[PDB]
Order: C-alpha cells, then structure tokens, then sequence
C-alpha cells in the first residue's frame, strides 16, 4: 500500500469532505442490503427486514460510525496497516469468523457510497487511489487468517 | 433469480441513464483499467488513455450488450449466447474480471444518478450485473 | 452449461463412489471444518469432532442432495429449490463457503478414486459442483 | 503462516515422498484443463486443445517442474514467504498480470493432486496443514499487488 503523492492527494482531499457521522452507516446498511448473508453477523441489531428498515436502523448507523472510524485510522497509517488493524483482525477473524471476502465487499460498497455522494468529483483516478486503500485495509484486517 | 422488483428497479435506472449509456460504459471501462491494471492486458491493441476513441467505441458496445440483456431479461442465456462464446472461448476472460467491471459499472451509475441509486436499486443492479456475469462465464 | 461429456463423466464418478457417498460427504465436511475453520460457525450445535454421529448424518444429507442433482441434472434449479431457499434465506450461507465445500468434495473423491479422478473427470466434477453452488446461492 | 509442530510434521513427511519431476506438471496441466482461461498465459506451449494434449505436453511438464520447485522453496521458508517469493511476485504481477485468484486456484489444484497420489494418507488434518501452506504462498506471490 504505497500511494504516490498524487494518489495520497486524491484520497485525503476527498476524505476531508466526508461526513463521518453518515457515510459509515450508509456503507454498512448498503452492505447488509446488497449482500444479505452479512446480516448473519448482526441479528442483534433488530429490524433488518427491509432496505428502509436497515438504513433507518439506529444500530446500523451507530455501528457504521465506528467502522468508518477504523477506515479513517488506516488512511492515517497507510505506511503500517498491519499494525493498525491487528486487534480488529483478531476480533473479526478469531472471534467473529467473518469470511475476509466480506472485507473486500464492504470496501467496494464504501467506494460506491463515495461515488454516490461526490458524483463527478469521484473521478476514475480518485477511485483508483481509493481502491488501493480499501484493498490494503481488507488485507490487513484479514492478516489474522494468513 | 431476478425478482419483479429487481426487474422494475433495473428498467428504471436504465431509463434515467437514457442516452448517456455508451458514455457511461466508456467511463466504467476507464475506471476498471485504472483501478484494476491487470484488466488492461485484454486490450493490448487499444489506446487506453483518457478520451480514447477506442475506449469510447467499446463502451458503447458494452452498454448496448447490457441494454439487450435488460430488454430480454427473462431470456439472458439466449440473448447473450454469442457474447458468452466470445468471452469464454476466444478471449478466455478470467471470471474474476467480471466482478471488477460490474463494480465499476455500479460506481459509474452511482456517480451519475444521485436520486436513482438508492440501496434497493443498488441491490437490484448488483444482482442484474451478477446475472449477466454468470451468463458471460457459462461457456 | 454442462456438456454431455460432463454429464457422462459425473454420472460415472458417482457410479464408482457407489454406496460410500454418505461416508464421503462426511469426510468432505470434516475436511472443510479443519481446513477452513470459519465454516464451523454454521454448525454451533454440532459436535464436529472426528467420528461425530451428527457430521456422519449430515454428510449423508449432503451426498443425497448431490445425487438428486446428478439424477435431475437438466433440471437442477427445480430439484434444488427447497435447498436454495434454505441456504440463502434461513441459513444465509456466505457464497464463498460453497467454493470451500466444493473443493473439499473434490479432494475427497480424489483421495478415494485413483482411477476415476482423471483431469477430464476433475474438470467435469468441478463444473458440476459449481453448477450446484450457483443454484444454492440463487435465492 | 505459522504451522504448529504437528502441522509442520504433516507437511514435510508427505512432501519427502513427492515425485518432484511429475507432481508439478500434473498440477499445472490440471489447472489449464479445469480453469481454461489460464491457457491465456501459455499460448506458446503448443497443443492445449485436449486434456490428453495438455497433460502429455512436454512444456507443461517442464514448466510444472519449476512451479513445484518454487513450492518446495516456500516449504523451506514458511517463516518468510514474502522475501522468498518477492521476485516471482514482480514477474507474475508486474510483467504477466495474472490475477492472484489464480494462485489460490493452482494451490487448490496441487492439493487435489496430492490427495489423488496419496489417497488415505492425505488425511483431513494433513490437508488442513497444506491449505495453510498454499494460502501463504498464494498470498506472498500476490504481495506485489497489495
Ligand atoms: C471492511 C472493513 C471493516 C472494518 C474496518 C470493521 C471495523 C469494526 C469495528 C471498528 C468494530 C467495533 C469493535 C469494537 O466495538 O471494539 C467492529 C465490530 C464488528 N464487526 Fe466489523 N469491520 C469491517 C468489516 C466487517 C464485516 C464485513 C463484518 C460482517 C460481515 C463485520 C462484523 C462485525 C461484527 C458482528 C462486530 C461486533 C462484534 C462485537 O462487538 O463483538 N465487520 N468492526
Ligand atoms: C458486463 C460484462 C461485459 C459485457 C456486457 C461485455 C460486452 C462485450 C461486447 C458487446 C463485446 C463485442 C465488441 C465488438 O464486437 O466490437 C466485447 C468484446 C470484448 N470484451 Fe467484453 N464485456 C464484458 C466483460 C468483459 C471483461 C470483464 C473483459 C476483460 C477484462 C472483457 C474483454 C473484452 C475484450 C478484450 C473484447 C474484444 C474487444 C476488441 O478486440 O475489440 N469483457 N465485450
Ligand atoms: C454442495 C453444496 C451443499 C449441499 C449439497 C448442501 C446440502 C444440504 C442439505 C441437503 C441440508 C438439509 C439437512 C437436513 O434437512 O437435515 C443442508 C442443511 C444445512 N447446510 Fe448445507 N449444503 C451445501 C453447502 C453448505 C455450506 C457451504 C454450508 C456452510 C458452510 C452449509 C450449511 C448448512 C447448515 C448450517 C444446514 C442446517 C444443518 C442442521 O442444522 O442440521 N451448507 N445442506
Ligand atoms: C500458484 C503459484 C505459482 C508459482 C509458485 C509459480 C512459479 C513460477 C515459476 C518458478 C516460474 C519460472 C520463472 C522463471 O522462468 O524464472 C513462473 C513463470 C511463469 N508463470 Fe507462474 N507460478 C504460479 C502461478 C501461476 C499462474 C496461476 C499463472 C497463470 C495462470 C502463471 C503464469 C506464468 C507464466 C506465463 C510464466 C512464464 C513467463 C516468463 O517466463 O516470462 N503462474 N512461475
């Protein structure tokens, strides 16, 4: 996960404009709607019986916030994602047993959310830098599997 | 299978894309090439630079294939048969690459349809593209 | 789609498995649980230790489902419909897990059919299991 | 890629019995037969028009030998797969542009070959140790993508 200075620039500039109280819940919600098996890990969240139910679900929004919190952290340590995500790895890997493919999926969902919110501004080069980022994070979160 | 709700959501999003479909197909391809450089090797004889006439031309082909799939959504294997043959046999496109282009197609719609790209429509489109991908890798 | 050659190769391998099918299904499950520990969480109420009556019992269910698919190879969506519903809706089995069990099913046949597991038969079986997996994840 | 002593034992014991002049070509051949898109990277090998053609193809057997050579190396350095496979990574990643998913596939194919050749001896615990190994290798070979 080496971003060029131009890739770094693209990521951080957009990321400063991100609404950290909303984008996370938007991405988790979409995950649970688009890839319904992921709802297996969130039975305690309540009504996930509809899209509207999922998106408007307070536990989804709440949890999505912490997820995006985690992403914001990695964006700060692209130099050392392994160390940054080590503990979250143990949790998702050793305790939750979430298949790592789902980390790649959530990353791609986040990318669709950023595109939705930013439109034209989410250019193909900007997307490419972000794909580097979400792949680096998914991989680090999956390290306790390797 | 695609539910009637899915079919309704997809036909809708297509409607809003309208005549920008070829243009969006081109943008989708560019997004794929930049984000997933391994995909570029299938296009050694293309200039893949931004504004490339060849990428624009191919984007229209792709968007037309997808529109044909939508228009014959209940009979996709038949509709996409010649393209299934093309991609699996001649081109031997790696199955993983269909997931990559699908993702870039979703990103592209998202960046162009603020109102239409709701979670439900996102879900329906993902399923549509996975169905197309399934057909295209069946041979 | 499955060619007639594939159908012939699969029906053959099934023939040689004969009455060991349930036993091989159990072994396949054990291989999956040990090799891919994430899969174990779908079976919290099973004892997954070697020799487990519950794993043996489930292995027979799995092998019977696969035999039913072989026996109605041209009509798998219909044949496997109730199981598609079960796996996608109630159990919400992650799609990746079907690739894991498929691999372990192939490993298990390989370890038991020296003569039958040729490259062509390997190819046909892989395609058969991917077709089953496709059906089981369609809902 | 930490193998327990029992996992290490299982791998090395079986591996000493492996026919290094044959198992590699068997695994590559099967790869090209089972996952035909991989034939894209081996157009220069000649007749791949049939299973028999592929398996009996001298360039397949020859190349498979070097592949298995690479695997034998990693089995020697499970402690440092990254460093071991670095150069092969650059090649497959930067020069060949092989999608890394194919590394996982070839690993699984190798596992089927070992099961075929060893039958009962390739027990479920032995397989589990080998899955750890082929995942570690695939991941290391893919590092020039991350
Ligand atoms: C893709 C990147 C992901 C990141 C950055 C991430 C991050 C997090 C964070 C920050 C927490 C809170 C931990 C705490 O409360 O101390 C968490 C918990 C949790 N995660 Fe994720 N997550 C990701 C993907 C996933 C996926 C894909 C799933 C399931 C499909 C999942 C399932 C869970 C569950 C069930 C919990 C709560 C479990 C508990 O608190 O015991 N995560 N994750
Ligand atoms: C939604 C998925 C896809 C659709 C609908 C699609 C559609 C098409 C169509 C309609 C053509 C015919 C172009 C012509 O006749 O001039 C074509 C050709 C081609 N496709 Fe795709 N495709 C898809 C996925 C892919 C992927 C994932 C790849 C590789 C990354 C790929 C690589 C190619 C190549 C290399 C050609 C030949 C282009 C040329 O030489 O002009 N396709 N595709
Ligand atoms: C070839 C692929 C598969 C086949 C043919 C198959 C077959 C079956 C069958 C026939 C049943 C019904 C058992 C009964 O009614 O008592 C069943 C149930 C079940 N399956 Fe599968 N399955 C497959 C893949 C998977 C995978 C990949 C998983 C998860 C890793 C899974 C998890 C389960 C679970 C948790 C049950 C309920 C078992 C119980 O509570 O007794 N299946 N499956
Ligand atoms: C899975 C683990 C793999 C290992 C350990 C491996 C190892 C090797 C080795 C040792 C060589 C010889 C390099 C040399 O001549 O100096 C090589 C070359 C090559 N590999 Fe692989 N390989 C793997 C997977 C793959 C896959 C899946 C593909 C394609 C689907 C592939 C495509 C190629 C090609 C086309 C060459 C020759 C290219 C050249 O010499 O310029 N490899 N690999």
């Amino acid at each position: 996960v080496h971003l060029t200075p131009e890739e770094k620039s693209a990521v951080t500039a957009l990321w400063g404009k991100v609404n950290v109280d909303e984008v996370g819940g938007e991405a988790l919600g979409r995950l649970l709607v688009v890839y319904p098996w992921t709802q297996r890990f969130f039975e305690s969240f309540g009504d996930l019986s509809t899209p509207d139910a999922v998106m408007g679900n307070p536990k989804v929004k709440a949890h999505g916030k912490k997820v995006l919190g985690a992403f914001s952290d990695g964006l700060a340590h692209l130099d050392n994602l392994k160390g940054t995500f080590a503990t979250l790895s143990e949790l998702h890997c050793d305790k939750l047993h979430v298949d790592p493919e789902n980390f790649r999926l959530l990353g791609n969902v986040l990318v669709c959310v950023l595109a939705h919110h930013f439109g034209k501004e989410f250019t193909p080069p900007v997307q490419a830098a972000y794909q580097k980022v979400v792949a680096g994070v998914a991989n680090a979160l999956a390290h306790k599997y390797h | 299978v695609l539910s009637p709700a899915d079919k309704t959501n997809v036909k809708a999003a297509w409607g809003k894309v309208g005549a920008h479909a070829g243009e969006y197909g081109a943008e989708a391809l560019e997004r794929m090439f930049l984000s997933f450089p391994t995909t570029k090797t299938y296009f050694p004889h293309f200039d893949l630079s931004h504004g490339s006439a060849q990428v624009k031309g191919h984007g229209k082909k792709v968007a037309d294939a997808l529109t044909n799939a939508v228009a014959h959504v209940d009979d996709m294997p038949n509709a996409l048969s010649a393209l299934s043959d093309l991609h699996a046999h001649k081109l031997r496109v790696d199955p993983v690459n269909f997931k990559l282009l699908s993702h870039c197609l979703l990103v592209t719609l998202a960046a162009h349809l603020p109102a239409e790209f709701t979670p439900a429509v996102h879900a329906s489109l993902d399923k549509f593209l996975a169905s197309v991908s399934t057909v295209l890798t069946s041979k």
